[PDB]
């Protein structure tokens, strides 16, 4: 009836939270019970905040899963609702409604979790508009507006990073030009590392979808315009991008480090998937692709290594098709693949933190999560170098 | 060796990589650690 | 944000009818009867709370902070905390 | 089933007191001693019998199947028997 007052005493500021906490319990609740190894783990999709999605970066959920980012590239499906989606779900339900809505007021591109926060999340966008949320609370509003001078950005932020530790909370984002802004965690007024990844040709660094070190180090690999492999640090000596390590092809759209140890050695090692309809094996010590995989027919968007066994990776490719891959175990074939709904052209790939599934992205949406509960607690370092052996014998004649 | 530059580029090119290791690597260990310290000091004077 | 809490209350899944009762007893924002429910909630707001001081005052450690009614006939999934009581009467199946 | 499964279910993961209500209203039968049985399972069955005599003023038979009173440190959870009621303290998690 007539509840104005009881629209402060009843939807007052911390009612509002507990009514949060009311939909969510019972809305859990609703699994009530009467009152008288390719398994495909998960599918999670909204059919209001993820339909026709064209997105090519979210932000996965590797520590602390069932709650990860769908930072959407809000595509013009929804019009009518703020523009900008970012979706966290909940895999521990197991739900698809739009209950964990997340929305910003430019196009969500790989909006990241802040350091050292799981509720705080930063994001660049098609105009390097980084913002960002602080959500203590239940809330949705993008509460920090970067600014968009000659220094900043206006292209589209690839990959945002995180260096350093509570002491360095540094935010590296950039642009298609390949401008660097390391803009602190903390102020999101004076980028410190605002430079321009000077490299020994083409200064303007095409960047696309660069990929971070494991260990905190400097030594980035840039995936690039055509493969380009740029390999540098951001500071001391080599400042600038030092060099291009490539032999694979097109705009790399899936890039990753050395994977967690199982019971190998550090591996300073990497891989590259791109529009060559491939993945490339690579290293510290190669200059060129350590091991170019199958040229699998249509672009090879993503890859990623798996945690539990670390000499094993996963891509999908231009016709949904996930392949992971142990050369150690099974190296003409994947050690285990799978297609998704219809072949289409997917654009992500992570594998969960935990192992033994995966959670992969579409590029329109929808996001699957196999399962493959095949590897055990085993010492692949012996594999590891018998077979760089291997392919150490087989490159010559 | 006698500083020869055909074994010198040949051979002592890649021993002065080998110093590069060595000097590389200790530069960067204290860049790491010295960051991280430095840069957690608990006031002004004890900054200086 | 009335939108989202009317929307996720009354949009669940077999849920007949929700009592959003205060510490006033009336549910006159729920999604019950309220012509039926209102002397009902008031009644239950005086047991209730006759409740809350046996689960308070003989364990005071012990808070009342979701009470899944599974009675005979309804699931009244009622969702509480020190501020409310969602007394919720649910379609089983 | 007797003296194992009685340790098995008074210390069950979760429960705490099992204080099954003897003559609905005076427990005194229990997996334990007099007092924990009688106080608790007593005064939480008067004052839940008294929540139950006004949901029985709404619809009178309308009996719990389980009252899992899902209470913040120790549910409270209250089955109807035949010659008693049921009134058990059992942790929820």
């Amino acid at each position: 009836l007539t509840e104005e007052e009881k629209q402060q005493i009843l939807h007052s500021e911390e009612f509002l939270s507990f009514f949060d906490h009311s939909t969510r319990i019972v809305e859990r609740a609703l699994s009530e019970q009467i009152n008288i190894k390719l398994s495909l783990n998960r599918q999670f999709f909204d059919e209001r905040w993820s339909k026709h999605r064209v997105v090519s970066c979210l932000d996965w959920s590797s520590q602390y899963p069932e709650l990860l980012v769908a930072s959407y590239n809000n595509n013009e499906d929804a019009p009518h609702e703020p523009d900008g989606v970012a979706l966290v779900w909940n895999m521990k339900y197991k739900k698809t409604t739009p209950e964990y809505v997340f929305h910003c007021q430019s196009a969500v591109m790989s909006a990241t979790f802040a350091k050292f926060h799981p509720n705080l999340v930063v994001g660049g966008t098609y105009s390097g508009q980084i913002v960002l949320w602080d959500n203590r609370s239940n809330k949705r509003t993008p509460v920090q507006r970067t600014p968009l001078s000659a220094a900043a950005h206006t292209h589209p932020v690839y990959c945002v990073n995180v260096v350093g530790t509570q002491n360095a909370h540094n935010l590296i984002s950039i642009s298609t030009d390949g401008k660097i802004c390391s803009w602190s965690l903390d102020m999101l007024s004076h980028p410190q590392d605002s430079m321009e990844l000077v490299h020994k040709q083409s200064k303007a660094v095409a960047v696309t979808s660069m990929s971070f070190p494991v260990g905190d180090v400097n030594n980035f690999v840039v995936g690039s315009e055509e493969g380009s492999v740029y390999t540098a640090c951001r500071h001391g000596s080599k400042a600038g991008i030092s060099e291009m390590f490539e032999g694979h092809q097109g705009p790399i759209t899936g890039i990753h480090c050395h994977a967690a140890v199982g019971a190998v050695d550090f591996s300073h090692l990497f891989v590259t998937s791109s529009f060559d309809w491939t993945v490339k094996l690579w290293s510290t010590k190669n200059n060129k692709p350590l091991y170019s995989f199958e040229d699998n027919a249509g672009y090879v968007y993503d890859v990623m290594w798996s945690p539990t066994h670390p000499a094993l990776f996963a891509c999908v490719d231009g016709m949904g098709r996930l392949d992971l891959w142990n050369l150690n175990n099974d190296t003409e074939v994947p050690t285990a693949s799978i297609s998704v709904e219809g072949n289409p052209a997917l654009n992500r790939v992570r594998w969960t933190h935990s192992g033994r599934e995966i959670a992969v992205g579409d590029s329109e949406g929808q996001i699957v999560i196999y399962d493959v509960g095949e590897q055990i607690a085993v010492p692949r370092n012996d594999e590891w170098a018998r077979f760089g052996r291997t392919l150490a014998e087989i490159n010559a004649n | 060796g006698l500083d020869v530059s055909k074994e010198g580029t040949e051979a002592w090119e890649a021993a002065m990589k080998r110093y590069d290791e060595r000097i590389d690597r200790v530069e960067t260990r204290i860049t790491a650690r010295l960051r991280d310290q430095l840069g957690t000091a608990k006031n002004a004077n004890e900054m200086f | 944000e009335v939108e989202e809490t009317l929307k996720r209350l009354q949009s669940q899944k077999g849920v007949q009818g929700i009592i959003v009762v205060n510490t006033e007893g009336i549910p006159i924002k729920s999604t019950m009867d309220n012509p039926t429910t209102t002397q009902y909630a008031s009644l239950m707001h005086s047991f209730i709370l006759k409740a809350r001081s046996t689960v308070r005052d003989i364990d005071p450690q012990n808070d009342l902070t979701f009470l899944r009614i599974r009675s005979k006939k309804n699931e009244i999934m009622v969702a509480p905390d020190k501020d409310y009581f969602l007394i919720v009467i649910q379609n089983p199946t």
